[PDB]
């Protein structure tokens, strides 16, 4: 009963442990690069002129 | 008995994971982002106001063309709107009016809806006869459906209130795979851009990253203090933001396996109902229970604008695939479009 | 003199609509 | 006499204040996100009728002060005669809408706004214009109203009677609902039941009793006739748009929203 | 344009015509959220009957005095209700059915009513309270099975209310017990909720045929109070 | 990761006094309304006591009214339940619960198993 349901949880924890963690500095630099690389093609923080705006 | 040592060895494994996460967290995202340009003040005004729903709206979904959007309210109608001209395109009556989620197929030929009936109804839109008819009714969830997303025209993935997620086969109507491991109601799910693995946030302050092919949970993330109401993938597919009822948002990174940044403020005390990123993954939009949805600069953790207009709590918040507009549906039976 | 035009009760609004 | 002049300036200043308050109330009603419902729409129409009355009174007073054109005096007299009947008919419409809304088990399926518009702005047109034509044909140079005529009084008396009856019914309902529940909150029933009476006294205010009057005491008592019928618009606007709780809450929300600051 | 855009405009207009046709139907029908416990007896209440996939289905429709009611009996979800209950905060009323014969679980029932009463989403929703199984309680307390003080000591000093109306030719003890149980629920109701919502207590059995009439009367009272509140009279 | 660890308990004679302690880690203690519930053998979960954020509002189940007292120590992030005049019917596993929603007066926690914010419990029993 309790052992059967706990075995699945501890096995999931076992697969959780043996995962290659990437350094958070690298995990944030990549996100920084992604969010700065697509800045031009984002018409939400860069106001698109009304000439090609389909909602104006 | 013999089962007593199970909990203690489990908590040694938990402590091992915690200390590994602490060791791998050499610095913080705030330290790296001290010398970056702030986004500034974002002032957006409502461009359109889609009226016609009779009751509160719980969910909406944009089309891949970013022009047609489906909305679901408690009056029992699934309304497909043409956002460009405010014209209505479809109005599907639903068998059960208690609908908590809706989805729009990437191909555009199908829509989905679910709720307290525990049935996921899939409706065909491009039928020869013209009038829309129900195409499939997926059953097998013992709890209420809270979110559903189309992987393609043939298979769908849903999350129920019985701490389960399911990947179905629309052609047959049987659960192809089932995902278990949550201890609370699974409130929301988000699909990666590659559609090879999805995240699910549940009512146990936990978000789990699964594998649609393997069928087993890949990662688990805790850290929120209360139940999580909505999650969404980062545009690159390597991170996701979770909004919970403890009046805060958190950005989780799969590779880092732990939190990066937390969005919270002293004035806000209400929970987050919906959350979705922008197109470049720089502007985070989250809806609260205080009748407005603050937009968060999801790189420095500060407010960069506030939306308005809605006279009740905002329940659903979607962003177009091209990032040209943001649709917000609240409990005042009004769905606003912002640009 | 007798009431010339005040005896006429004003026309009833038969609102049959 | 001096008190004549005081009364003369008094009713005009009251009409001006009422017109200003009514315009402000109309702006508030028509300029918020929670725009209006059927009740708010009927209130706005009543405000418009009151504005029409006030404008007619101001125009006729200005023309009387200047000339003393006769055509203007006439066009203003007939316009004001229509306006008073429209105002009373819209009070009747408010009363009938309130009465019919509390007799329904469920919410009404439709608003029936067209019926209320046709009985509010349509009945006075059928009442004054056919008899205005009769008057002009007979005595054209009249300018006779000074703030018989009993022919036009029949719709007035009917509206007052119906409003009084439905006001009695609404008071009976309020008493029944106050006595049924929350009876444990003793000594507070009066403080909430008298507020309603001051909140809906306009739906059933009696003017026939003040018109069926005669000595210096009568002249002194005539003060209320040009006072109640001059500040009435301001009182209605205050009761229905400025003392309203949800209107105040929405205004506070709007003010806080505008005062965001944001660094 | 006017070639294909006009077709879109006329389609939107037909859709809008239907959406007005059915708005009337939507707003003229009352919705009710029925809930209780397994031993409460809500199933026999659902047998009013005036008008599946082995999962989910919670629909009931009835009609009285030419007005329709939609009663919903959630009977397939899990035990945690803190999430889907938010769906029922626009409902006309919440029917709470409680079994007043099993004193052991009556405290659980008081706590249930309490959480429903003080819930943030349903702080404006009136509750119709059905103290079901009065017939069972009559023999439960009339005989020497158990006495209420074993679970509720306050019954020792409790006195019957002066406004209580008994039934002809029947023993006062069951009236005392039922009015005690009623008042524990009514204490909770009146602890909070000044004037936003009220609780309507009723004494019902398994053979009562006028339950629909009670629901109709309470719905008229709720609607009239809401209309008066909109006019700021009460 | 919320963690509610409770201590105390043990076999004591009837009529004793026991001070059950609840230590909370992973959340702001002062923002939630806390709860004490018990599970007796045979029957299911039942709510016993509650305490608000500041500690003003206090309510007890009638079966243990006056006999037990509850207190909160925000400085130590701890919850105390002091127990007097034990009875044989009080033999139960005592769980320390939270409230899911912060800054709220009402929430559902007396539910059955698989409720996230609840402790493991302490078996407290009285002698014959």
């Amino acid at each position: 009963a309790s052992i059967a349901q706990a075995r699945k949880l501890v096995e999931q924890l076992k697969m959780e442990a043996n995962i290659d963690r990437i350094k958070v500095s690298k995990a944030a630099a990549d996100l920084m690069a992604y969010c700065e690389a697509h800045a031009k093609e984002d018409p939400l923080l860069t106001p698109v002129p009304a000439s090609e705006n389909p909602f104006r | 008995s013999e089962l007593d040592q199970l909990r203690q060895e489990a908590e040694q494994l938990k402590n091992q994971i915690r200390d590994a996460r602490k060791a791998c967290a050499d610095a913080t995202l705030s330290q790296i982002t001290n010398n970056i340009d702030p986004v500034g003040r974002i002032q957006m005004r409502t461009r359109r106001t889609l009226r016609g729903h009779l009751a509160k709206i719980y969910a909406m979904h944009w089309g891949t063309d970013s022009r047609l959007l489906v909305s679901a309210s408690q009056d029992g109608k699934l309304i497909i709107w043409d956002s460009y001209t405010t014209n209505k395109v479809h109005a599907i009556p639903l068998r059960s009016s208690w609908v908590m989620t809706c989805a729009y197929a990437p191909s555009g030929n199908y829509v989905a809806c679910g709720g307290l009936d525990n049935i996921c109804s899939i409706y065909n839109l491009k039928t020869r006869e013209g009038n829309v008819r129900v195409s499939r009714e997926l059953a097998g969830h013992t709890g209420y459906l809270s979110c559903c997303r189309f992987l393609d025209d043939n298979q769908i993935v849903t999350s129920s209130g019985d701490t389960t997620c399911a990947l179905w086969d629309i052609e047959t109507g049987q659960q192809t795979t089932t995902f278990t491991g949550h201890t609370g109601d699974v409130m929301s799910l988000s699909l990666a851009p590659d559609t090879r693995l999805f995240v699910s946030g549940a009512c146990d302050a936990s978000a789990k990253l699964w594998d649609v092919r393997e069928g087993m949970c890949r990662q688990t993330f805790t850290g929120h203090e209360s139940d999580i109401n909505a999650i969404c993938f980062f545009p690159n597919g390597n991170a996701f933001a979770t909004g919970s009822d403890d009046a805060t948002c958190r950005l989780f990174d799969l590779r880092a396996d732990q939190e990066l940044m937390t969005y919270s403020h002293d004035n806000i005390i209400c929970g987050i109902t919906s959350v979705s990123f922008s197109k470049s993954g720089r502007l985070l939009l989250a809806g609260y229970d205080d009748f407005n949805c603050n937009v968060w600069d999801a790189l420095k953790a500060d407010r960069a604008g506030v939306l308005a207009g809605h006279d009740n709590r905002v329940s659903c918040l979607g962003v177009t695939d091209d990032g040209m507009a943001v649709a917000t549906g609240s409990w005042d039976s009004f769905l606003k479009i912002w640009n | 003199p007798p009431p010339p035009f005040s005896n006429l009760v004003m026309d009833d609004l038969k609102n049959k609509k | 006499a001096k008190m004549y002049s005081s009364f003369q300036v008094m009713y005009t200043v009251g009409y001006s204040l009422s017109l200003g308050a009514l315009l402000l109330a109309l702006a508030i009603l028509g300029g918020l996100s929670k725009l209006h419902c059927t009740r708010n729409a009927i209130h706005a129409n009543l405000f418009a009728s009151f504005v029409l009355k006030a404008s007619s009174v101001l125009v006729i007073d200005g023309l009387l002060r200047t000339r003393y054109a006769v055509a203007g005096c006439r066009v203003a007299a007939v316009f004001m005669q229509y306006g008073i009947v429209a105002n009373y008919c819209w009070l009747l419409v408010e009363g009938l809408y309130l009465h019919n809304l509390l007799g329904l088990a469920t919410l009404p399926e439709r608003s029936f706004f067209s019926l209320y518009l046709g009985i509010g702005w349509g009945a006075p047109m059928l009442f004054v214009v056919p008899w205005a034509v009769v008057k002009c044909l007979f005595e054209n140079v009249q300018c006779w109203t000074s703030n018989f005529w009993w022919i036009l009084r029949f719709p007035v008396f009917l509206a007052i009677l119906i409003n009084f009856f439905i006001f009695v019914r609404i008071v009976q309902l309020l008493v029944a609902k106050l006595r049924a529940r929350q009876m444990h909150h003793t000594d507070y029933k009066f403080r909430l039941a008298k507020s309603t009476l001051t909140l809906i006294p306009l739906l059933g205010v009696h003017e026939v009793v003040f018109a069926f009057v005669q000595g210096t005491l009568r002249s002194a008592k005539l003060f209320f006739d040009l006072f109640l019928s001059s500040f009435q618009g301001l009182l209605v606007a205050v009761l229905y748009c400025f003392l309203n709780k949800e209107v105040q809450s929405e205004l506070r929300r709007r003010w806080h929203r505008w005062r965001l600051g944001k660094v | 344009l006017s070639a294909e855009d006009k077709a879109a405009v006329e389609r939107s207009k037909m859709i809008e015509k239907q959406l007005q046709k059915d708005k009337q139907v939507y707003r003229a029908t009352h919705r009710l959220l029925l809930l209780g416990a397994d031993n409460s007896g809500k199933s026999t209440i659902v047998k009013q009957m005036r008008i599946v996939k082995t999962s989910g289905i919670f629909e009931t429709k009835f009609q009285v005095d030419k007005v329709n009611f939609h009663m919903f009996d959630v009977g397939a979800q899990r035990d945690e209700r803190r999430k889907w209950i938010q769906c029922f905060n626009d409902v006309t009323a919440i029917i709470f059915v409680v079994a007043s014969s099993s004193y052991n679980r009556l405290q659980e029932a008081l706590n249930d009513f309490k959480s429903i009463w003080n819930n943030r989403w349903l702080r404006t929703i009136s509750v119709i309270l059905f103290l079901n199984k009065q017939d069972l309680l009559a023999e439960k307390v009339l005989a020497g099975k158990s006495k209420i003080e074993d679970y509720f000591p306050e019954f020792a000093r409790y006195t019957t209310p002066e406004d209580a109306t008994p039934e002809p030719g029947e023993d006062p003890r069951v009236t005392r017990a039922k009015y005690f149980i009623r008042d524990e629920f009514l204490r909770i109701s009146t602890a909070s909720g000044d004037g936003r919502h009220y609780c309507y207590p009723h004494f019902t059995c398994s053979v009562d045929t006028e339950n629909a009439r009670r629901v109709f009367n309470d719905c008229r009272d709720i609607i009239q109070r809401m209309h008066l509140r909109q006019y700021e009279l009460l | 990761q919320v963690q509610l660890q409770e201590s105390g308990g043990g076999l004591v004679q009837p009529g004793g006094s026991l001070r059950l302690s609840c230590a909370a880690s992973g959340f702001t203690f002062s923002n939630y309304k806390m709860n004490w519930v018990r599970q007796a053998p045979g029957k299911g979960l039942e709510w016993v006591s509650d305490i608000s954020q500041s500690g003003a509002s206090i309510s007890y189940t009638g079966s243990v009214k006056g006999r037990f007292t509850i207190s909160r120590d925000n400085a130590k992030n701890t919850l105390y339940l002091q127990m007097n005049s034990l009875k044989p019917e009080d033999t139960a596993v005592y769980y320390c619960a939270r409230c899911p929603a912060p800054f709220t007066r009402d929430c559902f926690d007396v539910t059955s198993t698989t409720y996230a914010y609840r402790g493991q419990g302490t078996q407290v029993t009285v002698s014959s």
